[PDB]
RNA sequence: AAGCAGCUUUACAGAUCAAUGGCGGAGGGAGGUCAACAUCAAGAACUGUGGGCCUUUGCCUAUAGAACUUAUAACGAACAUGGUUCUUGCCUUUUACCAGAACCAUCCGGGUGUUGUCUCCAUAGAAACAGGUAAAGCUGUCCGUUACUGUGGGCUUGCCAUAUUUUUUGGAACUUUUC
């Protein structure tokens, strides 16, 4: 019902090596390497898992009839029943393979593919951090899109390798029909494209970083492999380096020596063209085309490949890759490259350095691993953990704290005890295998392995340490909670059809806050539970998981919501005041300059090689004020009295008693900013987030004498109630997220999408790419996520198939709902849809009826006002003058 | 060929390496060439006539060693069987 | 004329991608590109008065590596006896 | 060669008969050749739309699963003060996604997402346009004595001068072909199991059909559900059959007689029965 | 046809034996795919450390041929 | 891959013309709108064989073989009917019906695996002998070329540079103590 997954040890598929020389290889961390396969959507990832599995293997039980010809795919690596029915990888998962290069140096290598639709984005950030080189799968066909140019720059951030395969060369010549130099222009064309993203490192066939492949027809190739087999027999061995050099690149062959300049008198193709492409369309036709008795010969003569008796009985597509996979015999081109791109001296230090905080290498008695995610996999619930550093057995005790607690253990850990972390005892060790786990008694440093007994000591992510003596814990390093790249920012508020199946539904969410890393599930005062998720594929891979796998309930369910954002567009007897006179705190607000905004959504603040990262921001306060002076030009005094950088957002000290007593303030300070806090997390107008507001604390007051037990108690909740007044003050706003969308549609096919953008309601085409080489053309532009409710399907059923958006929210665009936010004479008319300027009123009054603050009999509007935190007597005295409606 | 195949596969692993000067270089592997030219960390060194030093890194010259003795289990390496 | 009209686009899409062009002529050239999948619906109108069979087929067959008798003459005055 | 003998079983042909047969069948081939074009009138989603009591445009219309739907919990949760009302969630949305757009689906299955956005180029104007082409509507890319090898050394296949070979623009239409035009061998299938008409209301039909006929297209697509969704296995333990039982007893005898006498018989048989 | 990986190495100060008998250390520069090795601030290491040992030029170059032994005292 | 060598065979002239060793041979090939018997929907799932535990079963471990069917899940790229029960529809009673479900069946069909039969085409035997099963060169004995050459074909081969620092065109040679 949720997976398939062979159960029985006995039935598990024999290898053509015998698994304990693999086991072997484990004890060197040079040996072993991990390659996460990453790319877009149906790239060709889990078809190119499929060529490295059954070449391992000798035979599996899962592979039928049809998938040992050409007809189907074997998906091995997509086990969930929910992912044999989409046809779409949804969970990451992986498999351990022994894997020989050309020069036969056999080595333990590590997958892992994620998957590649926008929504899964989630899964392979836990792919980016697991793996220390990238295989990125590129399909020929679309290109460089949009969502290839993020993985490119996600894989520079990570710190890690890359290495790119150009895929699906069969509809480069069997749907497309290109001429062979129109191909070769085709393959040009993406290779510079690629060159441009990676900013140092170029990217070419010669440098053994791009790999050829065709993953239905089930070879890959690089120009290395191909030499190496066919051309190194007939050149010289001193020559085969120096010719794999003169094959890509616009050099020309004639009669024994190359040049660069075309050849005068012969018609005649670059050198790529001539020896690879050449042969490879003649392969395409014959193998369709060509009698089978004359190709039996030509593969004698060119290729040494003996065609079967059986084998002459095929049907065309399992003849044709039937030849391509007994030419381009196994994947030891492809391994080659894995092997070649992966430097550990550069990269394992600035990796470590990336995950965790940056210091000196942890000594080799230390166990110390990163727990990447909890994995569902096949019917228990494992944890995905990668070992850094020791050696961890079976039945050991290690300490697992969550990473969302190694913010405050790691700076606690500076010092200028006990009971620190809980304790679990690791139950059982295995190997992801795809359909299987394989027992292994221990784990050595550096491999991705599976550990049951985990699991319950942490939420979507943990460290993993086993320390021997006290002053060792002093060195190591705690992780940091993964970046996860979009941002859960569609929201679906639930509750159970029942209410007595509550705890039934409490103990589900506790699993897919585990499983799904990317989901925000919390729950709201009034009883409900809102899960913020990626996308509408997302959340019905969600809502699926969770009336079928995890809770056989039925659950009540609103329609698509969205988070909203609060801030301001003015700066603005500003003062603030409770029941009792000992508290009187005033609190400004103001926008933050559109620059700061966007440079702090990119999780660093600088400019030009010199920034800083929002962890270490306090920690650098004289060199904090240089670049708060210098890039964005504040004040001398604003840059030397800021006191915290919480999301989006920024608090600045502005007070005479700071120039009278900043000691009185500084043992206040912590609460004020925890105060703050707690104000940021629920703003004033509908109980959400407030981002890009500009804090300024204009003055306090303390009372005559002093009690840390009640100042203490009573300075958080009012410091929340000054931050409102002083935003409710500066004419706010709403704001709303907005999806960037990445349109693939064919080239007639354009006025239907341009006037599809129309319905909608705030969508803007940026840009439209023609992908070249093709018939279909890229779109580029953005939507906003309230709107784009079956955004997905309109494109398709209008375009009738040739049309594909992908939805996603990297760049974190938050944009003005387009109405004024207090207006008591806005219509909202029921059942349909709000004009323009009713929007910011809307959403505001709809959200405070979720929640519960506004309370209504049908429609009964209280707004967000200036009066219930503030005297009444002064919010009258705000009418008379006009600057409070 | 094969042999020095073989020696890939002793790469991170204990090796021991006798040169023709008689002496003895048991370590850890850090590189191998076709040529055969070994280098090694960690390695207990016996000189000819039996002093036994220990040096954190070194490079040797193939021509110079003797024999090379690999892991045990290298035997059933994949790359042996005939067909 | 087909044929040989597809032969001419050949020779001209060698001209973008395998030679390097002067930029403005060349997004001009691309244009062209992109009206050939367009099918060339904004090229094809006009005053077609005549039908096709009252436009007296005068298809005149002259190719521009003829002399061709330049005869300005007729457009000077003169002095008909006729 | 073409056949196993005259048993009749196990078919295989060649290259030029293969596109032959194609050629002829273009009035009774199903013209279609991507996966998208069947998004959500494939039969998970006929399923979907049975199970949600929601109708396809075109698809079927059944009864209720679930006929006991008017009950209902006066409940603070979906009222009009709660619901923002951006987009109008369509049938269309309802299937697409059977989790989000549901409150309580129930026998509800998970369909297929997209499949690669298919762009196979196809030539039918001239046969002596070249089966590798730079098609129009397709983009064009705008872009952009030291070492020697022995003479007469070649690429691979260099001695096999052509690349298009005259049965490859052949063989390239019936790659891109459905079932069975893709194979060249096969089993023998039965004159009841080819079914000629299936493929025309497994489409959508066109605007320009009559009303009295797109419902013919509903109709025979609701028969096309229905069987799929209830199969009955046949059982393996059925060794005797009628004809194979009768052959084993000493009164009945064997000949070949033609089509029209077995009919003339029949009717004279029968008639001779009733009577 | 391959170079030998020095790479690291280079800039350390080096100890090797060279051929039969001798030993020298020295600060190494360049090598060669015979393993030639140049090294500067030669030193002919002998029993006696201060005594017997001289120094030999400012650049030296030796044959790869006579090379017994690397061993790089340092990092 | 031309060419030379190695290998495998081959028309063979052989050595032996013995004891040998290798491969082949010790009752065919293609079929049939022929038949019988198994088998065809399940921890992604099978069976034989060896070893250990408990006391045969079961488990663990080692190994060999897996035809057909199956992942947008099913022998069938096809598609009817019946029974019961629940809920509706038609609205004199019943039958025959309406159209959804749940559980079961019947009917038209299909694959594969052995064995028997039938039809057509067959002829080198050394297809000679002795044992026995549910099956057979299954085993022993055995015979054909033959295990060691040269010519003629093919390649599981050479690394196409064969003396000038990491391998095979020599840093070799000589003398001395102890025991
Ligand atoms: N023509 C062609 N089609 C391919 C090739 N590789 C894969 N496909 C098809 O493309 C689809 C996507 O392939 P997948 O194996 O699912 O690759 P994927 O990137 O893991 O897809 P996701 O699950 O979304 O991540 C498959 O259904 C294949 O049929 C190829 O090399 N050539
Ligand atoms: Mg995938
Ligand atoms: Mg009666």
């Amino acid at each position: 019902e949720h997976t398939i997954f062979t159960q029985l040890k006995k039935n598990i598929p024999k290898t053509r090596y015998n698994r304990d020389y693999m086991l072997s290889m484990a004890n060197i961390p040079e040996r072993i390497i991990n390659v996460g396969v990453i790319g877009p959507l149906h790239s060709g990832k889990t078809s190119l898992m499929d060529l490295l599995v059954i070449d391992s293997h000798k035979r599996i039980p899962d592979m039928s009839k049809n998938v040992e010809l050409g007809w189907k795919p074997l998906r091995y690596l997509d086990n969930l029943k929910q992912e044999i029915d989409r046809g779409l990888s949804i969970k990451l998962n992986g498999s351990t393979l022994l894997c020989t290069d050309l020069e036969s140096k056999s080595r333990m290598i590590n997958f892992l593919d994620a998957p590649g639709h926008v929504n899964f984005m989630d899964e392979t950030a836990v792919a980016l951090a697991a793996s220390d080189l990238v295989l990125i799968v590129i399909d020929v066909v679309e290109g460089v899109t949009f969502v290839v140019e993020q993985l490119i720059k996600q894989s520079i951030k990570n710190n890690v390798a890359m290495c790119f395969v150009i895929n699906k060369l069969d509809r480069l010549i069997l749907d497309l029909k290109l001429p062979p130099m129109d191909a070769y222009l085709k393959l040009n064309h993406i290779i510079a494209n690629i060159n441009s993203f990676t900013k140092g490192n170029v990217f070419s066939p010669i440098d053994n970083n791009i790999i050829f492949a065709s993953t239905k027809l089930g070879f890959t190739f690089t120009i290395k492999e191909f030499v190496s087999y066919y051309y190194a027999h007939s050149i010289p061995s001193s020559k085969i380096d120096d010719f794999t050099t003169r094959l890509w690149g616009s050099v020309y062959y004639h009669k024994g020596n190359f040049r660069t300049k075309p050849f005068e008198n012969v018609e005649k193709y670059p050198t790529f063209v001539e020896f690879i492409l050449i042969p490879l369309y003649k392969i395409f036709s014959y193998a369709l085309s060509m009698e089978k008795d004359k190709l039996k010969n030509l593969l004698r003569s060119n290729f040494r490949v003996n065609l079967s008796q059986e084998a002459l009985q095929y049907d065309p597509q399992p003849f044709l890759k039937h030849v391509l996979q007994l030419i381009f015999r196994q994947q030891t081109g492809l391994v080659d490259a894995i092997t070649r791109c992966y430097q550990p001296f550069e990269l394992f230090d600035n990796k470590t350095a990336h995950l965790s905080i940056p210091g000196k290498s942890t000594p080799e008695g230390t166990l110390w691993a990163h727990v990447l995610k909890t994995v569902d996999y096949g019917g228990a619930e494992w944890s995905l953990v990668r070992i850094y550093s020791g050696l961890l057995k079976r039945g050991d005790t290690v300490r697992i704290l969550d990473t969302s607690q190694s913010e405050s253990r790691q700076k606690r850990q500076l010092h200028d005890e006990d009971d620190e972390t809980p304790s679990c005892e690791v139950e059982e060790i295995g190997l992801l295998g795809g359909r299987y786990v394989y027992p292994v008694h221990e784990a050595h440093k550096g491999q991705i392995v599976l550990i049951k007994g985990i699991s319950s000591a942490y939420i979507k992510s943990a460290t993993l340490y086993s320390v021997k003596s006290k002053e060792d814990m002093k060195q190591l390093k705690f992780f940091k909670p993964l970046d996860y790249i979009t941002e859960a920012v569609f929201k679906i508020v639930l509750q159970p059809l029942l209410p007595r199946e509550l705890p039934k539904l409490l103990d589900a969410l506790n699993k897919i806050s585990k499983y799904y890393p990317g989901v925000i599930i919390k729950v709201e005062e009034s009883g409900e539970h809102v899960i913020l998720g990626n996308g509408e594929l997302y959340m019905d891979c969600l809502l699926y998981d969770l009336r079928a796998s995890y809770a056989k309930i039925e659950i009540k369910i609103s329609d698509p919501l969205t988070v909203f954002s609060e801030s301001c567009s003015n700066e603005s007897s500003r003062l603030g005041e409770e029941n009792l006179p000992g508290l009187s705190i005033s609190v400004a607000a103001e926008p933050m300059d559109s620059k700061m905004i966007q440079d702090l959504s990119r999780n660093t603040l600088g400019k030009g090689q010199n920034c800083l990262d929002i962890d270490g921001i306090m920690d650098n306060p004289r060199k904090l004020s240089k670049i708060l002076r210098t890039e964005y030009g504040w004040d001398s005094l604003a840059s030397r009295n800021v006191w915290s950088f919480y999301n989006g957002n920024v608090l600045i000290n502005d007070t005479l008693p700071d120039e009278i007593s900043p000691e009185l303030l500084s043992k206040y300070k912590e609460q004020i900013i925890q105060g703050f806090y707690w104000a940021v997390k629920e703003g004033p107008l509908a109980e959400e987030p407030i981002y890009g507001v500009q804090y300024k604390l204009l003055s306090i007051s303390v009372p005559s004498d002093v009690n840390i037990d009640v100042m203490k108690s009573q300075i958080i909740p009012l410091m929340k109630k000054a931050c409102y007044v002083g935003l409710l003050t500066a004419i706010p706003i709403l704001l709303e997220p907005i999806y960037e969308v990445d349109i693939t549609v064919h080239a007639p096919l354009l006025p239907i999408v341009e006037e599809l953008m129309k319905k909608r309601r705030g969508s803007r085409i940026y840009k439209t790419i023609k992908v070249a080489g093709t018939p279909l053309l890229e779109v580029r532009g953005q939507v906003p996520v309230i709107e784009s409710a079956g955004f997905e399907t309109d494109l398709r059923l209008s375009t009738n198939g040739l049309g594909m958006c992908q939805l996603y929210f990297w760049h974190k665009i938050w944009r003005k709902v387009p109405g004024d936010v207090l207006d008591k004479d806005a219509f909202i008319p029921k059942l349909k849809p709000a004009p323009i300027n009713s929007l910011s009123r809307d959403f505001v009054m709809k959200t405070r009826r979720r929640k519960g603050i506004s309370t209504g009999g049908f429609m009964s509007n209280d707004g967000p006002t200036l009066e219930k935190y503030i005297s009444a007597e002064l919010y009258a005295q705000l009418r008379e003058n006009g600057l409070v409606p | 060929g094969i042999p020095v195949k073989l020696l890939n596969e002793a790469q991170g692993h204990i090796v021991s390496l006798e040169l023709t000067t008689g002496a003895t270089y048991r370590g850890k592997l850090v590189e191998s060439e076709d040529s055969m030219n070994v280098q090694l960390r960690d390695v207990i060194a016996t000189e000819p006539q039996g002093a036994v030093t220990h040096m954190d890194q070194i490079f040797v010259r193939g021509s110079q060693i003797k024999f090379i003795v690999v892991p045990d289990l290298l035997k059933n390496a994949p790359l042996f069987k005939k067909n | 004329s087909k044929k040989t009209h597809d032969m001419i686009w050949e020779k001209l899409r060698y001209i973008l991608q395998t030679q390097e062009l002067s930029s403005t002529l060349r997004e001009s050239l691309e244009t062209l590109f992109e009206i050939r999948q367009k099918d060339y619906k904004s090229g094809s109108q006009g005053l077609f008065i005549l039908d096709p069979t009252s436009y007296t087929v005068h298809t005149h067959s002259y190719i521009v590596s003829d002399e061709d008798e330049a005869n300005k003459e007729l457009g000077n005055f003169e002095k008909c006896e006729n | 060669k073409k056949v196993n003998g005259t048993s009749y079983k196990k078919w295989s042909f060649d290259l030029p008969e293969m596109s032959n047969l194609y050629r002829l069948s273009t009035p009774l081939r199903d013209e279609v050749t991507d996966k998208n074009y069947y998004y959500l009138f494939d039969k998970k989603s006929f399923f979907n739309g049975k199970a949600l009591n929601n109708a396809i445009p075109g698809g079927p219309k059944f009864e209720p699963l679930y006929p006991r739907e008017e009950e209902e919990d006066y409940n603070e949760f979906n009222s009009i003060d709660r619901v923002i009302f951006r987009v109008p969630i369509r049938s269309e949305y309802k299937v697409a996604f059977p989790h989000l757009y549901n409150s309580r689906p129930r026998s509800v299955r998970i369909p297929w997402y997209n499949n690669p956005v298919s762009c196979i180029i196809q030539n039918d104007e001239e046969y002596d346009t070249p089966a590798l082409f730079f098609d129009p509507s397709l983009n064009p890319i705008p872009h952009f004595g030291d070492f020697t090898l022995p003479e007469d050394f070649a690429p691979l296949l260099a001695e096999e001068e052509e690349l298009i070979l005259p049965n490859t623009k052949d063989a390239m239409s019936l790659y891109h072909s459905p079932f069975p035009f893709n194979r060249t061998k096969g089993k023998m299938v039965r004159a009841q199991d080819v079914a000629l008409a299936k493929k025309w209301f497994l489409q959508h039909p066109d605007e320009e059909y009559p009303v009295k006929v797109k419902v013919s297209y509903q109709k025979l697509l609701k028969n096309y559900v229905l069987n799929e969704l209830h199969p009955t296995l046949p059982t393996n333990h059925n060794k005797t059959k009628l004809l194979k039982s009768l052959k084993n007893t000493k009164y009945f005898q064997q000949t070949t007689i033609d089509w029209v006498e077995a009919g003339l018989q029949l009717c004279r048989q029968g008639h001779n029965m009733l009577n | 046809v391959s170079t030998p990986e020095l790479k690291k190495y280079m800039d350390k100060k080096i100890l090797l034996n060279i051929n039969g008998s001798r030993k020298v250390a020295g600060i190494l520069r360049g090598y060669d795919i015979f393993l030639n090795v140049v090294l500067d601030d030669a030193m002919e290491i002998n029993g006696e450390d201060p005594a017997n040992n001289h120094q030999l030029g400012l650049q030296t170059v030796i044959r790869g041929n006579s090379i017994i032994s690397l061993e790089a005292l340092d990092a």
